[PDB]
């Protein structure tokens, strides 16, 4: 900064500078520490901070000015770290900071707490056991504080205490497993100050905003947070601490008391040993069912959480011979509670359902249980679910996503005597997949894994029903609706998966279907469509084999066109390269037609070439060099056929056979092939000794860089190049030793 | 998103090795 910085710093340090002076310079200096990286500031944090300790001082009559330069330090926290670094400056910041902290007005007061948060954030290192019961004094009195933005920074302080001991507390278990010092050690204030922390959180819960909303964050949530950082900062050392509070204010005819009970209780679920919480789950149950049909509107949703987070952290507790019926019968009224409650009740059944199939006996010799201990309540609470998913308030609280990953999770995490019912709702599911398509993240990757589970499960016939309306499904939706490109891969990807498990079968939707296909493989604008649509492709190729030859012709032309577009995205030339392999492995003899400009496409392609210092180029040419020979390999096997002897059609391939061994050749040559080129090097190899005999021996052996590529293969790390390379070399072996008698 | 690029890498995966399995079935490997 040439000049402006110390223009900046003088203005505020000059004796004669008025209130407005240094009060507007150290906000301006203060916007300026959050713009510029630590590139030109860390030179100037020296002189920046003696602009800002001179406006926070004690001594300073303004607290303008002193609001202004607690603010400007909080910003400049990001580089004061060689300054932080020496004891005796670490003492002059702290000092200053906490005489801020006592400051008659609330606004640098609540500023002050925000610095001790962040410098807790950052700095916990430099915090000597010293500083302990001054910073305790402190945040501990701003907890007990009337003003609620006084009261956020003193549980915020303490939340970011948990987090960094949590962090620690991993480090050292590391450190002693590995027979290792730690390389930083936790000081433990949070243990230290649990004694006083709890009885303050646990009193903050009672002040909810009776006046409920969700985008709004107040002391009583933070109380929340902080208490659950600190069961799992503290461990099993929280319990004696909330357990008595829980246990004389779980039936307290205040709800705020009542709420903060069963709150404080599913706040200590995760940190102390299971072997503690489970006998309390159980004690407390009875109490929890009768939570969830208290009056309070927020009762019940913390009741729901408390349960819906029973189920996910202590599962045996959960199922219990004694509690699960009432248990189960109270989850079904939840769901037709409001979207606060009825969520929660959705993830507590999707917990159920992995504990109860986990729990489940499967007998040594067979897939999957017979029974377990929802079949009773089964059909009944799949029902419930699907009837949660027809609610018109859905949106809020999530309630039909929730409800959707719920009972696909049930239908996953199922029992054979459940399987009309799993099959039965599973076609509803599959009835709405275009919403459910349109509806987190996981939702979709669930649906295809779901649907991957049931086809596969059910009777073959109650496979091809649900197979029908999946396509019934979609086939609707890419006729109907516009086309979303995030939409569409998700429906790209759908196909795929029940390509992949129907094979042959799937040709019953070929027809309806190669439209939509087309639209994929015509989308150059977005490649990841595209490249799905490359994918779909050759699933197909694996599914519908020779069936597949009517349908050649055009998704040859797309392909083909695809690679003369000179506007996509590089992910695409590989990937179609691969498929062209597929193809060819797929229609056999059919190929003939498409083979000469597939050739020419792939000799092409092999030339291509990037320079050595692009890193990612590197990588990208070694992708494409991968699919140029996995494309030969399908073609070279694909015109080879499965019978006695090679079929006369690889003769066509033969003139190529020259230019392949010198693609091979060269691969060998760099040092930077990829042992997945290797592998597919090695493989191609072994196929042109199959198909074209001893002429391929001796063109190998007279590129001795293939020998050294194929040694290299058989000694690598993976698997694939360990099998093809050695595959490769008996083959090589085979013609070195043909023609040759044996004798004893 | 992160979890929509996880997604597609598992798919391409599952897909080169059902590819590889078919190939090495034609090859008569393992």
């Amino acid at each position: 900064s040439p000049e402006l910085i110390p223009q900046l710093v003088a203005n505020v340090t000059n004796p004669n500078s008025t209130e407005h002076m240094k009060e507007s310079t150290l906000e301006a200096i203060g916007y300026i520490c959050q713009d510029i990286d630590p590139e030109q500031l860390q030179d100037k944090s020296n002189e920046i901070l003696t602009a800002i300790i001179q406006g926070m001082r004690k001594e300073e009559p303004s607290n303008n000015v002193k609001l202004a330069a607690t603010n400007a330090l909080l910003n400049s926290l990001e580089f004061t770290k060689a300054n932080f670094d020496k004891e005796s400056e670490r003492h002059f910041i702290m000092q200053v900071v906490c005489e801020a902290t006592q400051c008659p007005d609330t606004r640098v007061r609540v500023a002050a707490l925000q610095n001790l948060v962040k410098i807790m954030s950052l700095y916990y290192q430099y915090m000597e056991t010293y500083m302990g019961p001054a910073l305790f004094a402190i945040t501990i009195e701003a907890m007990k504080s009337d003003i609620d933005e006084v009261a956020l920074q003193g549980i915020e302080f303490w939340s970011n205490v948990c987090d960094e001991e949590m962090d620690l507390a991993i480090e050292a278990s590391e450190a002693a497993e590995q027979g290792r010092p730690p390389e930083h050690t936790s000081k433990f204030y949070a243990k230290g100050a649990l004694q006083y922390l709890v009885p303050i959180l646990t009193q903050t819960l009672t002040k909810q905003d009776e006046n409920d909303d969700d985008d709004d964050w107040n002391p009583c949530k933070a109380a929340g947070v902080c208490l659950m950082l600190l069961a799992t900062c503290c461990e099993d050392d929280i319990v004696p601490h909330v357990l008595p509070f829980i246990k004389e204010h779980i039936k307290n005819p205040d709800w705020r008391y009542r709420d903060a009970a069963v709150m404080a209780f599913g706040c200590i679920l995760e940190g102390p040993e299971p072997s503690q919480l489970k006998p309390l789950v159980i004690q407390a149950m009875p109490t929890l069912i009768e939570l969830m049909k208290d009056p309070s509107v927020v009762v019940r949703d913390t009741a729901a959480w408390t349960v819906g987070r029973i189920c996910e952290l202590l599962p045996e507790a959960a199922i219990n011979d004694v509690y699960l019926a009432p248990l189960l019968q109270c989850l079904i009224e939840g769901l037709s509670a409001e979207p606060r409650v009825a969520s929660n009740v959705c993830w507590a059944f999707s917990s159920l359902a992995e504990a109860a199939y986990e729990a489940a006996d499967v007998a040594d010799d067979q897939e999957e249980p017979a029974t377990y201990c929802l079949s009773s309540s089964f059909e009944l609470i799949v029902q419930k679910l699907l009837e949660t998913t027809d609610r018109p308030d859905g949106h809020q609280n999530n309630l039909r996503s929730s409800a959707y990953e719920s009972l696909m999770e049930i239908v996953k995490n199922s029992a054979k005597d459940c399987y009309p019912a799993v099959q039965k709702t599973t076609l509803v599911i599959m009835e709405r997949l275009q919403q459910v398509l349109q509806m987190f993240n996981d939702l979709q990757s669930l649906l295809c894994a779901t649907l991957q589970n049931v086809l596969r499960k059910v009777q073959h016939q109650d496979a091809l029903q649900i197979s029908d309306v999946v396509m019934a499904s979609l086939l609707r939706m890419f006729q109907s609706t516009a086309g979303s490109g995030g939409v569409q891969e998700d429906a790209l990807m759908a196909v795929s998966t029940l390509v992949e498990v129907l094979g042959g079968e799937f040709l019953k939707y070929m027809e309806a279907f190669k439209p939509f296909l087309g639209i994929g493989l015509k989308n150059y604008a977005e490649y990841q469509v595209c490249l799905a649509a490359v994918g779909l492709v050759g699933d197909l190729c694996r599914a519908l084999q020779s069936n597949i030859i009517p349908f050649c012709d055009e998704v040859m032309q797309l392909l083909l066109e695809n690679l003369g577009n000179e506007n996509v995205h590089r992910s695409v030339k590989p990937q179609i390269l691969s498929v062209f392999g597929d193809i060819a492995l797929a229609i056999g003899g059919e190929f003939k037609k498409y083979l000469e400009v597939v050739l020419n496409t792939l000799q092409q392609a092999s030339q291509a070439q990037v320079d050595k210092s692009d890193y990612d180029m590197v990588d990208y040419l070694n992708e494409l060099r991968e699919s140029c020979l996995e494309a030969y390999t399908g073609i070279v096997q694909g015109l080879k056929g499965d019978q006695e002897n090679v079929h006369p059609d690889v003769m066509l391939v033969q003139p190529r056979v020259e230019f392949i061994l010198s693609f091979i050749d060269h691969i060998a040559g760099d040092e930077d092939h990829t042992d997945g080129v290797v592998a597919c090097a090695a493989g191609l190899i072994g196929d042109l000794c199959t198909a074209f005999g001893k002429d391929v021996l001796k063109l190998v052996e007279a590129r001795p860089m293939i020998h050294e590529l194929l040694t290299e293969g058989r000694r690598s790390k993976t698997n694939k190049a360990k099998t093809l390379a050695t595959w490769a070399t008996k083959e090589l072996r085979k013609l070195k030793n043909q023609g040759l008698t044996r004798v004893d | 998103s992160l979890e929509q690029s996880e997604r597609r890498r598992r798919l391409l995966e599952l897909q080169k090795s059902k590819r590889l399995d078919y190939v090495n079935h034609a090859r008569r490997l393992a």
